[PDB]
RNA sequence: UGGGAGAGGGUGGUGGAAUUCCCGGAGUAGCGGUGAAAUGCGCAGAUACCGGGAGGAACGCCGAUGGCGAAGGCAGCCACCUGGUCCACCCGUGACGCUGAGGCGCGAAAGCGUGGGGAGCAAACCGGAUUAGAUACCCGGGUAGUCCACGCCCUAAACGAUGCGCGCUAGGUCUCUGGGUCUCCUGGGGGCCGAAGCUAACGCGUUAAGCGCGCCGCCUGGGGAGUACGGCCGCAAGGC
């Protein structure tokens, strides 16, 4: 109910979830989905299947706005990462490209204990 | 089987249809090595499916089996303090095994007093797409799939 | 592996201290603005160390990048 | 005299990434977290996206088996101020040397005083789980502190667990940094493996744990005990 056609797909992978957000040609959320959005509570969300279901949920809700092409942006190193991508390609949407933009500091804030023990 | 991979016993073709799959089914029916009693039961059933049906018993057989084979099943596994029903594809050799076993199992659950009748009905009833044998087969597939989330644990 | 071609070889004579020569300096960065390692630039301990200061210099001026988006994965 | 390499030190100044917070847009129902979960956060709209701003702390790739420093320790970039040091020439002085009880200065982290700063992290603490019970390990919060200035404290597995200087005693190999006629030669560093030899053994082996000379420090069975007492030092903790 706003027709967009082409846009961007943001895959936010991690070890506890995979949340996907579909944006217009310049960053505005049209629809989104996540492991929890599809039903899985707790650890289930982190599974790659959830990822797939989530990426698909997003796509289906996407095309509702007449979406057809997407540029994918992946942030994170979770498990769903690769599955979510697979999902989109096979969703019907055209994956115009894929770019990994995971944020990484040039050393800034002291990480929490669980992420240290590092050198 | 820690060393080799155990080769499958090759069975002797059926005394009547010259089919190996029949000998198997017979074997599964058999209990306490009464292969005679077994064989007869299957055969009488063949003649029962021959009557109440116009189709050939041998073909009815094949079908049922084919209908009761599971193509997916969940195999339990241990992963960091937890057991998971991991969906797994099902080996052809194991399918035939589970199919034949199930038919007989289901068959003897039936109400009809006479053995052969129970096999007879269950068998034909199976090729029809119904019957407890097929329900088991379906529950198994429903079990698998329904745990596709734990599918990445390929095993 | 890594037998593609050391950047030094795949190029002529240059002044490692020229912090403004984008067209050449840029050849020493990966698909990402990351400063390539010696196993890739085919430079010596001493040269590599000078290149480092040169690149960081450009980056600050605005001539070279600090980090680029990977385009695949 | 000429020249070299360097995260050596001090002072300003600056750059980009990331986190947090605030503003705006767009967006729904969760997010987060774990072995599994809760606590928690979210329809006074969170999470995930895009734009803007504020602030603090640290400095990715290069950066190594690397480099510099007496040690502790030192990595974004620029400028200034500044210590050590290596090489070449063989130019000047003529032992002017070595060591070094006391003394003085330096001295990671935590900690102390006064005043700033505070994004992230996090003793204590407040909660959620786990458990036979957890004053824990895991999870959500979180104060001192971590950062700055000035002053204090003066400890450590402050380690190569090896005091400093000098001369002498096969080589091979890698590496950093000079000079040369540049396959290589000759210096100054960093590593491996090894002659002779040394060692209880492990190992060490022209960075010695070898062969020698000089000077300092220290040891003399374990426990009691780095305790008691005394002195000295410190705001205290406490140190010697
Ligand atoms: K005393
Ligand atoms: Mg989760
Ligand atoms: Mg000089
Ligand atoms: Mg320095
Ligand atoms: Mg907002
Ligand atoms: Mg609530
Ligand atoms: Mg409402
Ligand atoms: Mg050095
Ligand atoms: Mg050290
Ligand atoms: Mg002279
Ligand atoms: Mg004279
Ligand atoms: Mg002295
Ligand atoms: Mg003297
Ligand atoms: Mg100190
Ligand atoms: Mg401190
Ligand atoms: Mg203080
Ligand atoms: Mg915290
Ligand atoms: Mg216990
Ligand atoms: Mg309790
Ligand atoms: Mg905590
Ligand atoms: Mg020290
Ligand atoms: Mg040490
Ligand atoms: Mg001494
Ligand atoms: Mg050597
Ligand atoms: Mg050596
Ligand atoms: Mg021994
Ligand atoms: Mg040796
Ligand atoms: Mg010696
Ligand atoms: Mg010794
Ligand atoms: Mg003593
Ligand atoms: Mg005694
Ligand atoms: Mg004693
Ligand atoms: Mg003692
Ligand atoms: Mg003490
Ligand atoms: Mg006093
Ligand atoms: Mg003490």
């Amino acid at each position: 109910k706003r027709q967009v056609a082409s846009g961007r797909a943001y895959i936010h992978a991690s070890y506890n979830n995979t949340i996907v957000t579909i944006t217009d040609p310049d960053g505005n959320p049209i629809t989104w989905s996540s492991g929890g959005v599809i039903g899985y509570k707790g650890s289930r969300k982190g599974t790659p299947y959830a990822a797939q279901l989530a990426a698909l949920d997003a796509a289906k809700k996407a095309m509702a706005y007449g979406m057809q092409s997407v540029d994918v942006i992946v942030r994170g190193t979770g498990a769903g990462r690769e599955q979510a991508i697979r999902a989109l390609q096979a969703s019907g949407l055209q994956v115009k490209s894929i770019v990994d933009d995971t944020p990484v500091p040039h050393n800034g804030c002291r990480p929490k204990k669980k992420f240290r023990k590092a050198s | 089987a820690r060393r080799r991979r155990a080769e499958v016993r090759q069975l002797q073709p059926d005394l009547v249809y010259g089919d190996v799959l029949v000998t198997a089914f017979i074997n599964k029916i058999m209990r306490d090595g009464k292969k005679n009693l077994a064989a007869r039961i299957f055969y009488d059933a063949c003649k029962i499916i021959q009557e109440k049906t116009g189709q050939e018993p041998l073909k009815v057989f094949k079908q049922a089996v084919e209908n009761v084979k599971p193509r997916m099943e969940v195999r339990s596994r241990r992963v960091g303090g937890a057991n998971y029903q991991v969906p797994m594809e099902v080996s052809p050799r194991r399918q035939q095994s589970l199919a034949l076993r199930w038919l007989v199992q289901a068959a003897n659950q039936r109400p009809e007093r006479r053995a052969a009748v129970r096999i007879a009905h269950e068998l034909m009833d199976a090729a029809e797409g119904k019957g407890g044998a097929v329900k088991k087969k379906e529950d198994v597939e429903r079990m698998a799939e329904a745990n596709r989330a734990y599918a990445h644990y390929r095993w | 592996p890594s037998r593609k071609a050391k950047v030094k070889a795949t190029l002529g004579e240059f002044d490692l201290r020229d912090y403004r020569n984008v067209e050449v300096l840029k050849r020493f960065l990966s698909e990402t603005g990351k400063i390539l390692p010696r196993r890739r630039t085919g430079l010596s301990g001493k040269e590599q160390r000078i290149l480092a200061k040169t690149i960081k210099r450009a980056r600050i001026l605005g001539l070279l990048p600090f980090t680029e988006k990977l385009v695949r994965k």
